Formats: C-alpha cells, structure tokens, sequence
C-alpha cells in the first residue's frame, strides 16, 4: 500500500527507463503485455485493474516523436496506457531555451494533467522518481519546468532524479555544457536528491569487469536499471532491515544544498567469470569503494566521504556486513569526514537480483548497492566549469538561446549559482578543532 | 530489381533482405537489414 | 526459524542456493554462447551481401 | 509527424534532386509509379517526412520544380523516376535566362515566383507540423542561383522560424564551367548568408577527385556524381526518419553547431566509399571508417582542411554499432589532431546514431563539418570577382538591365566582411 | 590459514610456475578445472564451488609466454585476473622492465596481489620467482618487491632468484641486469633463495640421467624444491617448520639472506631399483658439492647455517645419526660460532610423482638449505663479467636511454662490493 | 602481439620482400586470396605481426610497395601471391632513377615520399602497438638505395622507438652490377649508420657462394636467391608470431646486438640450408647446426669473419631442441675459436630458441653474425668510392640535382669513421 511514482523525460531518460521497465516486469513476474502468468509487491510500480492488466505508474514524455514511437509500437505496446505514453510536437533540438520557453511550454499542461490523474489513484505515496539528462533541450530544459511546477503543486513530496552527467573527456553534444549549467538553478532547490550517472562508468566497467568488448547504450541502461531496482526494493521486498525512501533521504544528505551522491553497483561480473571466485559480503563491500568502480568519473581519494548508504540484496547475513564495515573503516585510504564519525548504513532485502535475457551480468547470491556522498564531486564541476567559461567568454552559441526568449543575464546567474555550490564543498571539507 | 540503380558508386543492394533473417532458440525471427 | 542459526539456513539453504547458482549460471553460459553465434553468422550474411 | 519540404531550381538543382528522389525511393521501397513495394514496417511510419499520400497506395513527392528553361524540365520527367511527381507541381518559364544572376532575380524571376510561392503555400497548408525547407541549386547560373535566391528572399517573410537546409553546388576551384560564375556566385553568397539557416557547398571536382582516387571508376557520368552527393543528402535527414539511441534532426543538426548566425557553410561527405579493386581488402568497422571520414581525400569540397581549423563538425551514424567505442576513437581523432581544431570549443565533434543503415551496407556515416578552411575558396572567389569588376567586364548584362553597381559594391563588402570574420575567429 | 602468494614475474618465473602448479595440484588433489577429482589453504584459494584458483599473480610484460599459460590445460585453474599480460617486452633489459614498462603495469599487479591478499588473511610470505636475465624478471620485480615491501613488508619476501650461470647465458647484458637486481635485492628481500641452474645442467644427466635435458626438466625439479620447503606449512609433521621458523634460524645477519638449496634424493627410476634409501645416507649425500644447484663451490664456503627439510618416511632417531655423521666428518666445512648449525624438518607426507617426470617414487624427500660463504664466489664472477663491459662502457647506452642512469651501474658495484664482504669477513 | 610493417623499395627490394611475403604466407598458411588455410592455430597466433585481418578471413600483407618504376610494380603484382597485396599500398611513380642515388632521392624521390609516408601512416594507425619497420633495398641501386635512404630518414623521425631494420644489399666485392655503386653505397650508408637500429648487410656474391657449394645448385636464378634472404627474415621475427622457449624478439636482439649506437651492420645467415645430395645424410639436431651457423661460408654479406672479430654474434633458433644441448653447443664455440670472440664481452652469444620450426624442416636457426669484419666490406667500397670520386668520374648528374661533392666527402668521412669504430672495437 506504498508506492513510488516515476517520470521519464528526454531521449536518454526514456530509453534508460525501457531498461528500467523491462527489469520491473521480469522481477515481479509480469508479462510484456500486463497480465500475470498463471501478493502486494506490484503496488509500488504497478496498478492492478479489473483484469490481470498491470498498468505502469510511469509517464514517458519527450518532444521527439521518433524515440517515443518504438515503445509505442514495440513489445511493450499493450503494457503502457497509450495516453500515459505521451509524445511531443517538435524536437527541443539541444537548446535549453527551447525546452523551457517556446516549445516545451505547450506540453506542461498535459504532463501535469496526467500527474494529477495518477496521484489521486495513489493512496500511500512516498515521492517522485525523476529520469532525465543534462545534454539535450528536453532532457534539461523540459525537466526544469517539471521541477518548477512539481515543487509548488506537491511540495512536501520527496523527488529523486537519476541524472546522466556530461562526460568530462568524451562528449556527444557541442552545446551540452550550456545545458548542464542552466539546469543547476532548478536541480539545487527544486530537487531533494540528485543521482549522477556519468558516461564514464559503464564506459570502462563494461570493459574491465565484464569480458564483453564494445558496449552500447542498451548495456549502459541495464546498470542504471539495476540500481533503481535495488533502491526501491526496500519499499517493495521484505527484509531483515529495510530503508524507506524518506529513511534514505535524511540520512545520506548532510545539507539542503548538498544532495549529490555517487553510485556503485559492485557485483557486476560476467557469467563466464563469476564461478572463478566466491562473492562474500566482505569481498563485495571491499570491491565497491575501489576508485575503478564508481558511477562518476571522479577520484574519491581527492575528497572525503560525508555519509554512505549501503543497500544489500538477497543472501546477506547482517554480521558479515558489520565485519565488512569495520574492516573497510580501519583502512587509511578511504578517509571519512570528521564531523560524521558513523557515516554508514546497512539495508537488507531477501530477494536476489534477476538477470534479463541477453544481459552480461551474472546473477549472484548477494548484491550490494553503495550510494556515497563525497566532496570529490566538487571537481565534477571543475572540469565542467572550465568547460563552460571557455565557450562563454566570446559569446559562442549564445545567439540561439537569446533568440528563443531567454535573457542573457540568466547565463551568469547560473554561473554564480554553481560557483557558490563549489564554495560549499570547500566549506565542508575543512576540519574544525 | 532488388535495388534502384544496379552498380551505384555508393552501394547496390542486390539481395532480397527478406531472406536475411536470424533468430535465437528463445527469440522471434527478425530480419537483419531492418533493425532497432 | 531458530535451527536456521546452527543449521538449515546453512548447508540446506546456502548450499542449495549455491547449488542453484552453479546450474543456473550454466544456462547463461549456454545462452550467451548462442548469441555469439548470431554475430558470426550475421557477418557471413554481411560477407555474401558485400560480395 | 514532422516533415521537410524539398524544392529544386535550375538545371543543376533539377538533376541533383532527381537522383535524390531516386536514392531515397529504394530506401523507402517506392517503385517508379508510387506504390510501396517494401518489406519493413519502419519504412512507412515516417513516409510523411519526405513523401505524401494520394488516392490509396500511391506516394507522391512534395517537391516543387522551378526551372526557367524547359529543355531540362522534360529530362527529369522522361527519366526512370519521372512519373512519380505530380505534373501541376511542375512550374517552368517559356524562355531561358542565360546565366545572369540578375535576370533570374529581377525581370523574369518575378514572373514565375508568384506561381512558385503559390504552390509551396498550397502544399505547406496541408502539412501537419512543418519542420523545415530544403533547396538544391547551383551558384554558377542564373536559373539556379538567381531563381533560388528569389525563392529564399521571401520564404523567410512567411516562414521566419522554420529551418532551411540548402545544398548548393559552389563553383569550381580549378576548371570553371561558365565565364560569368564570379558574378553569379558573389551575389548569391551575399544573399545566402543573411536568410538561409544552414547551407552546404559542393565543389565540382571534389566529386571528380573522389571518383578518380577513391572510387577509381574510369568513365563516370553525372549520374555517378549525383548519386554520391544525394547519399550525403539522405544521411543528413535520416535521424528524423529512423530511430536511434542518439538522434539529431535538422533543427538539432544546426542550432548546436553554428557558433554565429552567419557562419553556416559546411563540409559535406559520405563515409564508406570503396573501389572495386580494393573491396574485399577493407574491413567494415568504426576505426577504419573514421580514418576515411576525416581525411582530406574523402571530402565533398576540394579545399583541404589542413589550411584552416575545424570549428564544429557533425557525424551522423547509421546501423547498429556500439557507439561507446565511437566516442573512444573520435576522441583519438581529437587528441591526434589538435592543431586542426579550434581550442575555444573543446567539444568540436558531434555524434548521431541511426538504428538502421542504408539498405545492405552494414554501417554507414555522413560527415558534416564547419571549418575556417572555407576561406581559401571565398578569399579567392572574391579575388576572381574583384579582378573582373574593376575592369567593367561582363557587366552590361547585369547593369544594363537590372541593378546598379551599388548592389555589386555591397556584395563585395559583405563578402569581405565575411572574409574578416572567419580570419578573426580563426585564432579567437 | 598458513597461506602464501606465489608471484611469478618474467618468463622463467611462470615457466617454473607451471611446473610448480603441476605438482601443486597432485599433492592437494585438484584437477586443472580447480575441482577435486586443508592442505590447499596455503595455495589454491577457496572459491564458491569446489573450484580452487591458485594463490598466484602471474605477471608478464610480453604477450606470448603468459598466453599458452593462459590457453593451456590450466585455463580454468589459472584465473584471468591473476594472469596479467603485457604488450611490450623488456628487451632482456633491467631499465625497461623497471621504468619504461614498469609503472605501466605495476599499478595493476599491486592491485592483483592485494586482491588475493584480502583472502590471504594470516599469510606467511610471498613466493616470488624471477631470473637475473632481463627486466621482466629483473627490473619489474625490483619495482614489484619495493612496492611489496612498503605495503606489506613483514610478510616473507622469500624470493626464488634465478641466478646467471658462470659460463653459459642467453644474454650478453646478462651481467648488467643481474648486478642491478642483486643489489636491489639487498634492500627489499627477506629470505631470497638462489637458483643458479648450472649444476642443474649437470645433475640432470647424473641423478636424473636425462641426456639432452630441456627447460621443462629444470623447472619441475625447481618446483619440487618449493614444494618441500612449503609442505611443512600445508601438511603436518613431527618437526614441521614454519616459513618464519626457516628465516629466523637460518639467516644470521640481514645481508646474509642468500642460502643455497638442493634436492637430496634426485635419484630417478633406473637407479632407484639399486638405491637403499635411508634418511641418514641421503642427507649425507646431499652435502656433496656436485649436487647443489648453485654452482659456487660450497666445499670451500663455510657452513654459516644449514637447514634440513625432512620429507617422507623420516624418523627422528635416523635424522640424528644424520647430524652426527656430518659432525664427525670434519672435512665438511663448518662455521666457527655455531657449533651445530642444523634445522631438522620432519614431514610425514612423501613426495609426489609428477606425470612422466623422471623423479622416481622415492619414499623420502629430504632437502637441504645451507647458508654458505660460497655465494661470494658466485657474486665475484658475476661482478667480474660486469666490469669488463663497464670498464669501457659497452651496452650502457641502451640501459641509460631507457629511464636509467650511469651512476646506478657504479653504485651496483659498491653495493655488490659490500655483498661479497658480507660473505668474506665472517 | 607487437607488429611490424614492410617497406620494400626499388627493384631489388620489391622482389626480395615479395619472396619474403611468399615465405611468410607459407609459414602462416595463407593463400593468394588471403584466406586462412593453416592446419593448426600457431599459424594464426599473432598474425597481426605481418598480416592485417580483412573480411572473409583475408589477411593483407601490411606493407607499402614504394618504387619509381611501373615495371617492377607489374612484376610483383602479377606474381603468384601478388594479388594479396593491397592496391592502395602500391604507391609508385613513372620517372626512373637511372641507378642514380640522387634521382631516387630528390627529383622524384622527394616528390613521392609524402605519398608513401601517408600510407606508412595508414599501417601505423591501423595497427595497435607496433614493434618496428622493415625495408628491403640495395646499396648501389638508385631507386632502391636512394628512396629507401630517404624513407629511413623519414619514418625514423615519425616513429623513433619502433626499431626499424633494413635488409640492405651491400654491393659486391667483385663483379659490379652497375658502374654507380660506390657513389650510391657510400651516400646511403652515411644515412644507414644514423637511421636504422639494425641493418642486415647482404652481398650477392656470398649469397651466390651458398648456391655454389652449400646448396650446390647448378643454375641459381634470382628466385631462391630472394628465398635465401627471406629465410633469415622469417626466423629473426620468430618470437613475435610463434611460441618459443627462448623468445628473443628484435627488441631483445637489438639491445644485445648494438654495443655502441653506431655499429648495427651485422651480416645475417640461415643455418640448416643444405643441398639435395646432402639432406640424405644430414641429421637435424643441435650440434650439426652450429657446424653450419658458425662456418665462415654461410655469411650473406661477404666480409669473411676471419678478417675481423665477433662482437656479439647471435643466432635465433627454430624447432623443438634441448636448451642444455644448445647452451653447451654455443659455449663450446667461444671456448674453442677464442680469437674472433672478443674477451671484452665474456659470453657474446644469444641463444634465441623458438618451439615451432619453418614448415617443411625440423631443426632450424637464423644466425645474425655480429663480427667486426663488416668494416672491411666498408673500407672496400670506400676505396672504390674515392678512386672514382677524386677524379670526378660521373657526378654532374648528382651535382645538377643539388647533390654536390661536399656531401660526398661527408658520406666517405662518416663511413670511414664507421670503419674506424668497428676496427677500434677489435
Ligand atoms: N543513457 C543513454 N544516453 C543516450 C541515449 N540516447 C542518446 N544518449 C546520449 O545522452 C546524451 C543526453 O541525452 P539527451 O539530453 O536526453 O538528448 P535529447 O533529449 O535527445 O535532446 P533533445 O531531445 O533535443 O532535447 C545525448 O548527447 C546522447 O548522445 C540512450 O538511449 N541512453
Ligand atoms: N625459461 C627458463 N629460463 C631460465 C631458466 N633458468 C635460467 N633461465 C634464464 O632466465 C632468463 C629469463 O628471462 P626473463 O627473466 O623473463 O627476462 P627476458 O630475457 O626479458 O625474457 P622475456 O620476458 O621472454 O623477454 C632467460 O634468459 C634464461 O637464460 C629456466 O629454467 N627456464
Ligand atoms: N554534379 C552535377 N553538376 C551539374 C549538373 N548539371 C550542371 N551541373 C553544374 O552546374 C554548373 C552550372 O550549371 P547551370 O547551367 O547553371 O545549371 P542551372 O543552375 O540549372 O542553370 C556547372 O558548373 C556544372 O558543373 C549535374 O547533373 N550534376
Ligand atoms: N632476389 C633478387 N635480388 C635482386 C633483384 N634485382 C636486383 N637484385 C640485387 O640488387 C642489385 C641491383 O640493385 P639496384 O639496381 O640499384 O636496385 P634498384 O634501385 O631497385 O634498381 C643487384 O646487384 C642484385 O644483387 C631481384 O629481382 N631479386
Ligand atoms: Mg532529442
Ligand atoms: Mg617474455
């Protein structure tokens, strides 16, 4: 009788949700059309109608009709409500001002109309669960209006976003630094927690941990699928110790402006390699703080951990994890911050993870999901702020944004907003005596 | 005619891509040229 | 629910789940070995079409 | 659900688009009458983009064909794919112009563009949500450049916030084809910078240099050239036609890679090009394709990029390929060649992925590229124009019937202003 | 719980390692799939199933040698993560393995040693195998051990350093890599052993009777030496002796960590019919200078200390007549400050019979680990060969042009000069 | 995995390399259509060292076929295996060199190098981690020596670390093929001394002397003459493609080859090469090879090792043979012939053993002779130089192209310096 509403926006957001919603159907035993092959575990991501049909609680919105069509006419045709699965009118076309002012404006009223029609069927609602990007117009500007309207229409609902950060070294869009700076005014005080999943983790974790070479985005999104299923399973599967969504928010986040954790899914190993070693609780916890396994291209040795939240799945005994935490706290390399001596959680769920057909993950007795808040993500903006001001200095690619109605001064307003946010991580990294 | 102009500088598809199809034991038989 | 912690939780639940984990993985080593055969016959199809 | 409107002009634009309507017809499975003899459900879902329906089954093109001389008007109709067009869409003049930019713009241009504007508003009223306009023409002749100019001169009056892609055959670097091509180009370029949203330049012997060194075919006609440039034409407008994990339609393909609203002259190019002799010797993978994508010999403009610096480039990819290694190797292009890229945009390359390749090719790509190396064409064609304007040569067919020399002077000033702005942004 | 990491770096390391891990499987009862067809805690680290991945980090900088190790019969056995491969060789050059292709791969292999060291809770030491020939087995290991000494250190850095032969060699810059690695061995090595393999080139056709012996024959006999010293840990015994108990009874001073070892009953099948194997006799016969694998004549090198492994059906009364016989035979050299200088190594379990390998089914496998002053003679000839090139500076340019500096050769002299004087003044 | 690319230049070079690419294909089991036909996996193993994978199992011989004459290009391409070569790597010109070194270097030499280095870059970017470069050419042939001279002065600056070799055909100490040789040889060897890391001198006459008595063949046409040099090439690079116990690649060789970075002109040589009437008796085994390696009649370049001293001679072996049978039969050599052997390097031998032989023969070896005596072949061509040069015989062809007599003296002085250093180090 408790449930979590999801919204997936952007081309990046909709396809990482197709990997999310293939996993939700294969976790609870639900066919790709809706009916059970023949509990209350459905009532977190699934609504049960008169028949066996399980309509999904997500709403997929994007301004490109092209990417929304292959899920409209794909194997999940009968699953999604065809009026939930909402399309756009014209592409946002990699422009924040387009997705915020001129062409994303004619879709806010219909999107918020469907969030109201979905939240009243809700009875024990915990919070939203956002899915967008930082590069394109509808992944950045259209979600900015969403956080603008959901903050005033709902208020006390705890929203969480699984953002895909612009990669520091490779990149696919030229003006995506512009889109990743102006979105920060609306992800700071209009977002309760914000997960960052950069395209440098499965860039090389799928190469070193998994023996498969040449990964593509249908393998990128499965790891993003696994982590969200791991987080919400405490709402969804019983355990020796469960971590509610509101449980998870106030514990991991220190400060109202510091809500930008990292991520790590440790037992990512191939099928032909998994039987070569035992996967113990201590081993899989020691393998998750390693600087070659985090979800963002940032070295955690530069920063200090504030507070870490760990969610375990499946066969985990709650003594080995306490032995694992004590063993991994006494090592000097992983250094925590002084004003948070405990800095840890545990979370137990009985049900082991599923593996989708065709996946390169191997299924495990135990899976740990490590969610760490670091001040090493201070320099996540350092290679983006230098990425930003070099383009901004000579008014490059500015005429499009001011040509769509966005004022020039709102560029520098977002510039100083991130500069103040960088100052916060310099303030909290200083020890007090 | 399988293609439009036999002997293009770019490419000429002189095979019916309908017969170009692979499948798994547990999957549906889909064609190769056409794809997602 | 109390003999679990001298017994049955171990050697009847852990060693039987592990028994599953062994045999269950063998399907994935067999299924993925079929999808690698997809690519190697696809390249024959892209070789005769290139030919 | 969005669409782009094709429209051709002149003898060159008629022949280029006629092959383009023939190279996308097999891609969408269209016979030379209009019926859909295809084999895929995702070949008909975006048929509204570059085609439109008729009385059942028959898919008619949405291109208007303005052509001031009728002697190449019947050439497109008599071809293999000439019956596909609707005949009342064809508009033509009774008498030709004679390769005057002014004569196709001022005196008999206005006699036809009332009808040409009449038939583009007729078709665009029927469209649900228009995405952009498309032109193909050449700069070196009055019926192509002058008629193409007068169309663009008032199509921005009625469609201000709709994108324009034009594929313009820029005149020849080495061996020229008309003696008044300096005059026809320099007034077209003056009028191609303020109103067009996005343009392409097509050097003529870059196609000849491709067909000699790369393709190595001994007897190439214009049909081989026309197919090659149209393969690039289809690669540009593919992402809004087929799905992908990262797609880029025309609006995305311009507004994120033109730094300034007057620099939009690009380097086109088609990636996979193989000779007959060397075709079993070449593997088909991403790293070998990019070594063919970015080299100077496989380019659609004869001017090399080694004399300038790339500002923004775009590379649209078609087919399943793991594009994580595409981002890996394209970075290796960035690191190995850093002096050929501007440093004030650290992100110079762009991707887009289409799920299906062109029919039969395992994987294919199209190169779009903005460079300061375009200067070595424009700085010379200004020199070609100034070497002929100061001597009052070939001018009485322009001044004697149309505009005065003041329009010629401001055309040179607008070029020389465009000369200075590329130079001053080359080093920043 | 008495475990060890069997690091194998360079070619001659892993070639001994395969011949090592062959007989290691037989004694612990493990198929090349890792399963059984705990003595195997010391090696063969526990996995989830009945598989056992070997406690080893197989490191190579050249693709090929590690590759047939990888695609061999031990492909399931040898875990791919502990099978570190390289791409560029060290060109039998200390400078390349230590600098140029050094820190390139030292980051991964320190992690790979550490990953198995996490499972290795109460471990005894590190079984590192390398030659004195080239940067894979000379330079990378000098980088490896100094990283291993600063991280772990207290763990035994017991090193199977394959020595260059007095006359034969694969290389010509063989004296260079040797005189560099030997002096870096002084600062970071706990109980570094010596494998000269030149008397191995002799006892092959005497005790083994293998005419035309090949590299394999040597490594198999070396692997038996590693087995006998470690069988004390894994298996049981009346006086079985720990690796810590070897080192702090054998090495007298910290610069004397260079003993010489030899198998005592090296007798093969053709002699084994006519051989009366009695524990007192074989260890008496062991001391004979033609048998010690290190060529430098122990007959003149004073027995500063001496350890005696006793493997197989060895009896405590019969090992004391063994001590007494060596004692009364005064012509066998003795040190003047240890009266006895013996370490008795009783081990019940008999030696394994490697498949096809010529070592016969001898009931006992008595071994011997004596620290002699004779190693100074082996150092002097090695030192002499280096001087002839380094007098007029031949082949130094390859070395100094690959991250190294000419003063290291000169300081290798002074550190070697201290090394012979350690084995001279005592 | 490490790889090399061929750079065959000139009529002399293109014929040798194509015959070399012939033998390489036979040993790796490849047909003219590139399709793999090897009866095992070792013929593939590291096929990237020579062959680049194409569609349909096709393997292109990674090599650019630089020349200035269509006629040579026609002969190689129309050969039996001429089809396998990539047509994009057939970069060639039409204006001939006329056996003038300058014409193949500045008029059309310097106008085609940009195109050749473009497709040299093609192979280098395509391959992952290359090992070096290989270039067949002559010394007295204008396009062979001259264009090859300008390549080795251009690829070397492009790729310094990758050790690049030339199988340079050093001119005859007797009957001259042209009149131009002392000019072209001196000028090129002036750059051969400071461009390549290891140059393989090839005399036609000592190569005839093989077919005189060692093969005793009646009428040797250039086919087996090219096949003869190709045999040495294949066994030098054996440790990069084929598994071997003593894998000493060119990287392991060159650091043991060159004692001072001026001396890299070491005469190659194959070893089990015999005749039709002697194969009936000859026993393929280690000692009977050393007979026919260290003979003074198997040298490819003439420059007999009686008139010099063995600096650091090496022999790369092939086939399954004992490693204690080699050690002895490679040390017994020094112990005997002690004069040639320079006492300064105490053991100047590289035992480089490969496991698998060339297909069609069991016990093989490729002896690269590092004798000093190559300076006599150099002082021979120096005298032939100055005898022609001082009288100004025919150089207006050179000086008209800008090749003045000033650099002719520099070429003589640097090579006479190279005579001195070989002579001083003996
Ligand atoms: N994780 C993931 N990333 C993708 C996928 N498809 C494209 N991307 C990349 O992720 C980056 C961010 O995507 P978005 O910001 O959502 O791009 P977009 O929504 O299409 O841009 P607009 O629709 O014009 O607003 C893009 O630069 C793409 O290259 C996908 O399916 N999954
Ligand atoms: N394989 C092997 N080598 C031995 C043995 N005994 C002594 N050696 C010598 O040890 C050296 C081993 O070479 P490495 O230490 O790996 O250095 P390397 O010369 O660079 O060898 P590579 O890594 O193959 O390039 C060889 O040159 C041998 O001469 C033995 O029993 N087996
Ligand atoms: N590639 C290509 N170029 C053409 C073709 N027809 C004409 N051109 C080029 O167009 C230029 C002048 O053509 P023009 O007579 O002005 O054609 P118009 O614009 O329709 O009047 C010349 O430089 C030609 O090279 C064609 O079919 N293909
Ligand atoms: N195997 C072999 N050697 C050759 C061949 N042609 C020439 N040579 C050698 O090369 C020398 C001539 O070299 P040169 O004419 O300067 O070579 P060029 O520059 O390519 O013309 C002769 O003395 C031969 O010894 C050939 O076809 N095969
Ligand atoms: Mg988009
Ligand atoms: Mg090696």
């Amino acid at each position: 009788m408790r449930e979590c509403i999801s919204v997936h926006v952007g081309q990046a957001g909709v396809q990482i949700g197709n990997a999310c919603w293939e996993l939700y159907c294969l976790e609870h035993g639900i066919q790709p059309d809706g009916q059970m092959p023949s509990d209350d575990s459905f009532n977190t991501f699934f609504s049960e109608t008169g028949a066996g049909k399980h309509v999904p609680r997500a709403v997929f919105v994007d301004l490109e009709p092209t990417v929304i069509d292959e899920v409209r006419t794909g194997t999940y045709r009968q699953l999604f409500h065809p009026e939930q699965l909402i399309t756009g009118k014209e592409d946002a076309a990699n422009n924040y001002a387009r997705g915020h002012y001129t062409i994303g404006k004619e879709l806010i009223d219909l999107v918020l109309d469907r969030i109201r029609k979905l939240a009243d069927q809700c009875t024990g609602l915990q919070g939203f669960l956002i899915f967008h990007s930082f590069g394109g117009g509808t992944g950045s500007g259209f979600t900015s209006l969403l956080m603008e309207r959901l903050s005033v229409d709902y208020g006390k609902k705890s929203k969480l976003e699984f953002s895909i950060y612009p990669a520091p070294q490779v990149s696919t869009a030229v003006v995506e630094p512009y889109n990743s700076i102006l979105t920060t005014h609306t992800t700071l005080e209009h977002s309760d927690c914000a997960f960052m999943v950069d395209n440098e983790a499965i860039y090389d974790i799928c190469r070193r941990n998994l023996d498969i070479e040449r990964p593509t985005y249908t393998n990128l999104n499965r790891l993003i699928g696994q982590i969200v299923s791991s987080i919400t399973a405490s709402l969804r599967f019983d355990g020796a110790l469960n971590v509610d969504l509101t449980e998870f928010q106030t514990n991991l986040v220190p400060y109202p402006r510091i809500h930008f954790p990292l991520a790590t899914y440790a037992p990512v190993i191939s099928a032909e390699k998994a039987y070569h070693e035992q996967l113990s609780v201590a081993e899989i916890t020691n393998a998750c703080f390693e600087p070659a396994n985090q979800m963002v291209k940032c070295d955690p040795r530069h920063g200090k951990y504030m507070a870490c939240c760990l969610l375990y799945r499946g066969d985990v005994v709650p003594k080995d994890v306490n032995a694992a935490i004590a063993t991994i706290k006494t090592k000097r390399t992983i250094q925590f911050v002084d004003w948070c001596p405990t800095g840890f959680k545990v979370g137990i769920n009985y049900q082991p993870p599923t593996v989708v057909p065709g996946g390169d993950l191997a299924k495990v007795q135990r899976a740990v999901c490590m969610l760490s808040n670091t001040t090493a993500i201070a320099e996540a903006w350092a290679r983006l702020d230098h990425k930003f001001d070099l383009m901004y200095a000579k008014r490059a690619f500015v005429h499009w944004y001011v040509g769509e109605g966005m004022e020039e001064g709102e560029f520098s307003e977002a510039r100083e907003d991130m500069a103040a946010l960088e100052k916060d991580y310099e303030e909290v990294g200083m020890d007090s005596v | 005619p399988p293609c439009v102009n036999p002997g293009n500088p770019v490419f000429s598809c002189m095979l019916d891509p309908k017969t170009l199809h692979t499948t798994t034991s547990l999957s549906k038989p889909k064609m190769i040229m056409y794809k997602t | 629910q109390f003999r679990e912690r001298c017994q049955e939780l171990r050697a009847e639940l852990f060693c039987i789940h592990q028994k599953a984990v062994c045999e269950e993985r063998k399907a994935q080593i067999a299924f993925n070995e079929e999808l690698k055969r997809q690519k190697v016959v696809e390249e024959q199809m892209f070789s005769k079409l290139w030919e | 659900m969005r669409e782009i409107v094709h429209l051709q002009a002149g003898q060159c634009g008629n022949q280029i688009g006629a092959k383009f309507w023939e190279v996308i017809s097999d891609e969408h499975g269209i016979d030379p009458t209009g019926t859909y003899h295809g084999d895929s459900d995702l070949q008909l879902e975006r048929i509204n983009v570059y085609y439109n329906e008729a009385t059942g089954g028959k898919y008619v093109p949405r291109a208007v064909l303005v052509d001031l001389e009728p002697g190449t008007m019947d050439s497109v109709r008599s071809g293999p794919f000439g019956q596909i067009f609707r005949p009342d869409n064809f508009v033509f003049g009774q008498s030709g112009a004679g390769n005057n930019w002014a004569k196709g713009h001022y005196t008999e241009g206005a006699e036809l563009v009332d009808s040409v504007l009449d038939v583009v508003r007729k078709e665009a009223e029927s469209c649900d949500c228009l995405q952009g306009f498309q032109l193909t023409h050449s700069l070196g002749g009055g019926t192509g450049s002058g008629m193409g100019t007068l169309l663009i001169s008032k199509i921005r009056e009625e469609y201000p916030d709709r994108i324009m892609n034009t594929f313009s055959v820029v005149p020849s670097p080495k061996v020229s084809d008309t003696v008044v091509e300096p005059y026809n180009a320099t007034l077209s370029v003056h009028q191609l910078v303020e109103n067009t949203d996005e343009t392409y330049c097509i050097d003529n012997e870059a196609l000849y240099d491709i067909c000699f060194r790369t393709l190595k075919l001994t007897t190439p006609t214009y049909g081989d050239l026309n197919h090659l440039v149209s393969a690039t034409m289809s690669g540009v407008t593919t992402c809004l036609r087929f799905p992908g994990q990262l797609n880029a339609d025309l609006r995305k393909l311009a507004v994120n890679m033109v730094p300034f609203p007057r620099l939009h002259f690009f380097m086109p190019g088609f990636a996979p090009l193989t000779s007959r002799g060397s075709q079993q010797y070449r593997a088909l993978t991403v790293p070998e394709l990019t070594q063919q994508m970015f080299d100077a010999k496989n380019m659609m403009a004869a001017c090399d990029p080694r004399h300038g610096r790339y500002l923004t480039v775009a590379a649209v990819f078609r087919g399943r390929m793991s594009m994580k290694e595409v981002d890996e190797q394209m970075l290796n292009v960035q690191n190995k060649n850093s002096s050929y890229f501007v440093e004030w945009i650290p992100n110079n390359v762009k991707t887009a992925v289409c799920d299906i390749p062109p029919r039969g090719l395992k994987m294919s790509a199209t190169f779009i590229g903005n460079s300061t190396a375009i200067q070595e064409l424009f700085k010379r064609i200004s020199e070609q124009f100034t070497a002929m304007f100061r001597r009052k040569a070939f001018l009485h067919w322009y001044t004697g019937e149309g505009m005065d020399e003041m329009e010629f002077t401001e055309a040179e000033s607008n070029m020389n202003d465009l000369v200075s702005e590329y130079q001053q942004y080359q080093d920043a």
